[PDB]
DNA sequence: ATCGAGGAAGTTCATATAAAAGGCAAACGGAAGCATTCTCAGAATATTCTTTGTGATGATGGAGTTTCACTCACAGAGCTGAACATGCCTTTTGATGGAGCAGTTTCCAAATACACTTTTGGTAGAATCTGCAGGTGGATATTTGAT
DNA sequence: ATCAAATATCCACCTGCAGATTCTACCAAAAGTGTATTTGGAAACTGCTCCATCAAAAGGCATGTTCAGCTCTGTGAGTGAAACTCCATCATCACAAAGAATATTCTGAGAATGCTTCCGTTTGCCTTTTATATGAACTTCCTCGAT
């Protein structure tokens, strides 16, 4: 009864490549990784939780946890694509 | 004659850098992972499962051709062309302890 | 090195299996254009310590939860204990 | 003296159950219950068994007594075990026997992992645990044979160690007064099952 | 009391021979 | 009634982010704002190797992906090359690249 | 699906002020 | 109004070296050093507390937490120090 | 009476301390009784460890007061205190005394 | 670096106050024995360049528990994460 | 008159330098670059630092930088040469790489 | 369009308190107040804030206007900032006054501070954020004088910046028409408490 | 050996910063006692998966010898880093200074755990159905070299 | 100055291993619905600690010029790795019955949470009170160079 990303990557795969498949180990690393960028992130906004003290993980400090990981230009684009998905969330 | 040998270490590099498999071969190799797991807690010959075993290979490989890789920029810093255990060593010793002991 | 052999003779070690052309083939996907001859027994002392860094870290977790055997898990915790992460298999 | 034996007594008084680990150590006959009555019996069996052997490795530290210990673990789950037999044919407490534990392997082992035990029914207790010449004996896959004095059977363990199967047959005729064995397809799971397939169809001929 | 491990120096780590 | 990952225009899980950061125990209280932007974060990243992958698998004539068109499309790539520093790709392969320094 | 411009391994290590 | 070990510390360095001070900003590293092998060994017991999806970090996941963190002979005194130190928690 | 877990021990760190800092850290949901008792004897041990080697560092540069000099000269000059402390650096450090042969004569 | 001042003549510049003679102050230590005169250059470009993943990591930790004063508590935390522990103030 | 050789030579700064501890940049041209980087990070809200920061950063700047220098001197004195050129210092950051410097 | 400027203005409306937040924006005369029913002014300000940001990132970027916005916030919060008062000496929409709103510093920037206030009773609220010839100025720390064409004293609010305290009072005595400045030791917190030193003192001779 | 004449380490110091010593009090926290909730160690059991062997079979590693490409030591010409010595500009100390900004404080409220119950979607898992890629050749077509 | 001829790309049928679409059902999970918990936003208020000037005061950097220690290229002497072919021995594939050992499901007793009442260890604040490490100076003596 295991579980996976695997629907997830397959369903995201088919809307920017209609018609590219991807074998059964690239969808064993996509699986660790996306088991691996999560962990990260909300391994480390747990940290910013405890150094201000607070006890929430809000939408706050999954800001400043990907602003602190993803370098580059990846930042200033996850943040970007990140809060349309909360102003869509909120208004609905 | 012996002045046409097919010049046979360029077709190599460009092979191998073009395929991806696991270069040592696993018997040779996987009685070695069995014999360093007996120095540690003698006696219990712990079983393996047999996709670690690829699992340590491809960790072993990825890293002895990523020190080759890094230890032949030395080789060619030097004037040399060639390798040596001069060279290897000093890639490791700037890598600057936890990459290599 | 746990080991209480005495013959004075034996086998080629147990090392000695990892070729010469395989050292060769690693280092030609590496770029290397031309090997010296003393690094056949320097990479065999490299390997050698790359492993004693990952079986004794795994062999630490499969200790732990009482088992015998060494799953797949096991070698990608300790190499990401370690600080290599690894895709293939978690 | 003796460390790395540890791993092997660790491991083995973790296997018994808590119905009858006081019994196999008063079977076992090492230890004096001066000491035993010290060790509560009642708390977590992981912490029970380190003041176990930080008795045992401060008392005597001996290779050749901790295989002894395993003999008698055999002795009390016979069940599991797959118990095969065997015959000599062609051919007191044995004690050329004992001497003459090993007339074979000399260049790897003068003993291979030497165990005796005196128990009636003229029942000897080997275990054998085989080991090449750079390799020492695996500790974790024994041989247990169960041979008879009188009855030219012999009780004998199905040993997962193949390329071993006639190189202990016949280096235990040599050695014992014999010189023809055979082997039959008396290999069952209980020992009081192979008694009406054995002891039923030679002392009753 | 307070014993010891044995603390040599820094040991030049990254030169490997077969111990002999 | 909805699925939250549709009210959200996602694709990735909201709920099971969700129950994975509360049973991770990150911290003992848990906004409802994050996992959507986790999940939306963790979309984006894998809409990127992907199209990267995308491109490098026409480009070797392939029509399906295989482990060494990930490895191509990271290590072609700046932001993922320090993204995944230290990971090593499973039947991964190099990259083709000789000295320069040859002849 | 917009992008970034990624452009290459894009050389570093010998790194200059733009000047 | 924050607390700190510089007091348990010092009580450490009276019981090897009867004789030596120890100056106040020499104080700070052996603070903030023993501030750090902590949140390593409970920060890495908590996480076999996970993988075996056990409850409790007992005294025996500090144990495999020392084991994998603590190199060299370093680990074999300290293992063996503890468990000294368990032995009198209890036969007490 | 049977007082405090740290004489109980025949500890010096704070064995009521740690059990607190166990439990306010979400290290796991539950935090067993036998765990500071054997984290706190560790830390001790490993306090005791530098000290027995920066108490030197002070000696042998004939002074009574560890400065942080005198830890850089007790965990750089030891094996595993080195490679447990890879990342770390002191501040007012210093170096080691390198000294390159070819450069020297 | 963006600066909109129109007048083609400046100052130092401003990274032009860790001097000649400080460069090789630093390497001295270290055990150069002697040093290029385009390492002034070239060490100038790389401690911009240390500086900018230190405070990149400092001014967003001072900016999320919102504040304006880049304390001490950040600048350690910012070398923790980074990769580099310092023992002097955290 | 008594002319010695290279204030003969310079090996008495290198071991003067490597017995102390003290810091070597001088703390105001210092102050003065760490306050501009961070008028680039903020979009223009020129922070106060802590008194106690930027002795912060250069203790790790220092301990960094000479780190490096002697981490690239082990290939000038590689190259057969002993004068250190910024073909080294290039080349120590691309053999840890991505964990020295960016 | 613009980005930089977004961070001046998020950081001065979270500075405005929620209880006067559309009390300012009718006279800030920017947002399209259709768009204000669509506003919110109920939920919590960081989403409330990035809405606002949201409408002036739409119509028109000019830090030249952001200063007016944080004008008004000063008009209303008169017991923040401690206040001074000067008196010039020696010498109505002042259109011929913002030709000569401050004749220097042309060849630091052309326009670098300016920042006007419309109002009766001669209130202009002459922003100043100071800065060299070479840094782009400092947007925070600004310098808020209010002088009046008919009577010659001024309000003059605290800047921390000084070397520009006197060079404020050449500057800006030339721009209008007078040519001496002094300095009084009416350092105060109110404007009204100002009234009483200065207004009762000048208009009651 | 001739020699002055530097440099270098030593105790000849006493001062002022930086420490051990002292007691509280009090806000804090850890210990004790006792009654109650619950993880998980022990144990007996179903069965996926690693060992160990046989045997082909052939793929490749081992062993030896040659000939050239490359490593090494040197030497001599051009340049370039270090010393040095003379002055000023820029660091640093210290004080007053507002004062901005942070720490602490008291509220109530929108956002949160929580529990039960409806369903959906995802979803994971098995069995079935198409399909891409490995593959060998049908080698025609090919460009580097030897006719 | 043109066949020789492995090399590369092509084309093509074809076996097959490995994705892709079905589907159930069902299990598990998430989602709407209320209802009680509680945090953290928000404002208010006092305070520590920061920027910013003036300013001696001098210490340390800068600019220029001279000279020896240095890197750079080239040459020949000579060693040491790629190449090759030749043959066997070690790794690989498959099946193998086989079974040690992992895994999944019960059960209850120790062990850990929660609460109150409890005593003491631990932080701070002066404040006193001792001291070790510091610069400057004393004076002997080692050691280094011009002869």
């Amino acid at each position: 009864r295991k579980e996976s990303y695997s629907v997830y990557v397959y369903k995201v795969l088919k809307q920017v490549h209609p018609d590219t498949g991807i074998s059964s180990k690239a969808m064993g690393i996509m699986n660790s990784f996306v088991n691996d960028i999560f962990e990260r992130i909300a391994g480390e906004a747990s940290r910013l939780a405890h150094y201000n003290k607070r006890s929430t993980i809000t939408s706050r400090e999954i800001q400043t946890a990907v602003r602190l990981l993803l370098p580059g230009e990846l930042a200033k684009h996850a943040v970007s694509e990140g809060t349309k998905a909360v102003t869509k969330y909120t208004s609905s | 004659q012996h002045s046409r040998r097919r010049q046979g270490w360029l077709k190599e590099i460009r092979k191998l850098q073009k395929s991806t498999h696991l270069l040592i071969r696993k018997l040779p190799f996987s009685r070695l992972a069995r014999e360093i797991c007996v120095k540690f807690t003698r006696g219990v010959d712990f079983n393996w499962q047999a996709q670690a075993l690829l699992a340590l290979q491809e960790a072993a490989e990825a890293f002895l051709v990523h020190l080759f890789e890094d230890a032949y920029l030395l080789t060619l810093h030097a004037g040399r062309v060639t390798l040596f255990p001069k060279d290897v060593q000093l890639a490791r010793r700037i890598r600057g302890l936890e990459e290599g002991l | 090195k746990g080991g209480a052999k005495r013959h004075r003779k034996v086998l080629r070690d147990n090392i000695q299996g990892i070729t010469k052309p395989a050292i060769r083939r690693l280092a030609r996907r590496g770029g290397v254009k031309r090997i010296s001859g003393l690094i056949y027994e320097e990479t065999r002392g490299v390997l050698k310590v790359f492993l004693e860094n990952v079986i004794r870290d795994a062999v630490t977790y499969t200790e732990h939860a009482k088992r015998k055997t060494v799953t797949a898990m096991d070698v990608v915790y300790a190499l990401k204990r370690q600080g290599r992460t690894l895709y293939g298999f978690g | 003296m003796d460390e790395t034996v540890a791993e092997f007594i660790k491991r083995t008084i973790l296997k018994i159950p808590m119905n009858e680990l006081t019994t196999i150590l008063k079977a076992w006959d090492f230890l004096s219950e001066n000491q035993l009555q010290t060790v509560n019996f009642r708390q977590r069996k992981e912490s029970v068994v380190q003041h176990l052997i930080h008795l045992c490795e401060e008392k005597r530290a001996s290779i050749s007594d901790a295989a002894l210990l395993d003999i008698i673990y055999m002795q009390f789950h016979q069940h599991q075990k797959v118990w095969d037999v065997f015959q000599m044919s062609k051919g007191f407490d044995m004690k050329q026997f004992k001497n003459s534990f090993k007339k074979i392997l000399q260049r790897a082992l003068k003993n291979v992992t030497v165990s005796f035990r005196e128990t009636e029914e003229n029942a000897v207790w080997i275990r054998i645990a085989w080991g090449t010449q750079y390799t020492k004996p695996n500790q974790y896959k024994p041989t247990y044979v169960v041979y008879y004095s009188q009855t030219p059977y012999a009780f004998t363990s199905s040993s997962m160690l193949r390329r071993n199967t006639p190189l202990l047959g016949q280096a235990l005729t040599i050695a014992s007064k014999h010189h023809q064995i055979v082997k039959m397809d008396l290999r069952s799971r209980y020992l009081d099952s192979l008694k009406a397939i054995v002891f039923k169809q030679y002392n009753q001929t | 009391t307070k014993s010891r491990r044995i603390s040599r120096r820094p040991s030049d780590w990254w030169v490997v021979k077969s111990e002999e | 009634a909805k699925s939250r990952s549709s009210r959200a225009g996602l694709q990735f899980p909201v709920g099971r982010v969700h129950r994975l950061l509360r049973k991770g125990n990150y911290a003992e209280r848990v906004g409802a704002g994050a996992p959507v932007y986790l999940a939306a974060v963790l979309e984006y990243l894998t809409a990127e190797i992907l199209e990267l992958a995308g491109n490098a698998a026409r480009d070797n004539k392939k029509t399906r992906i295989i482990p060494r068109h990930l490895q191509l499309a990271i290590r072609n790539d700046e932001e993922l090359n320090k993204l995944l520093g230290r990971v090593t790709i499973a039947q991964g392969g190099v990259l083709p690249n000789i000295q320069s320094v040859l002849l």
